[PDB]
């Protein structure tokens, strides 16, 4: 896929938001935006411009499920790739994940490998 | 089972 694409990774830790973007650089992704809960993440998508979401799933605020759900639920970001991290690989939040029609799932913590797979079965599902 | 099943 692309590798201008606008990366959003929503995550209440500083680190493994570093973390992420930095697998992302790898990758060659190099547009990445950062935000620290649901609320911040809403508010910079309304910015436009973001091609994919990376959430972690357990935040203040407003939690990745509830994010993601928002997305969904929201006309012009209906479509968004949105990619769920959690720190337990627990059936119940794969399930509930399915649910609200995440794109993807990862565990943390998670290699640059690991990354490379769960993004490019994303894009070819939705074909990009 | 599930993760594969769902695209995951
Ligand atoms: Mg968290």
């Amino acid at each position: 896929a692309d590798k201008e694409l606008k990366f959003l990774v929503v995550d209440d830790f500083s680190t493994m938001r570093r973390i992420v973007r930095n697998l992302l650089k790898e990758l060659g992704f190099n547009n990445v935006e950062e935000a620290e809960d649901g609320v911040d993440a809403l508010n910079k998508l309304q910015a436009g411009g973001f091609g994919f979401i990376i959430s972690d799933w357990n935040m203040p605020n407003m939690d990745g499920l509830e994010l993601l759900k928002t997305i969904r639920a929201d006309s012009a970001m209906s479509a968004l790739p949105v990619l769920m991290v959690t720190a337990e690989a627990k059936k119940e939040n794969i399930i509930a994940a399915a649910q609200a029609g995440a794109s993807g799932y990862v565990v943390k913590p998670f290699t640059a490998a690991t990354l490379e797979e769960k993004l490019n079965k994303i894009f070819e599902k939705l074909g990009m | 089972d599930l993760l594969d099943s769902l695209g995951f």
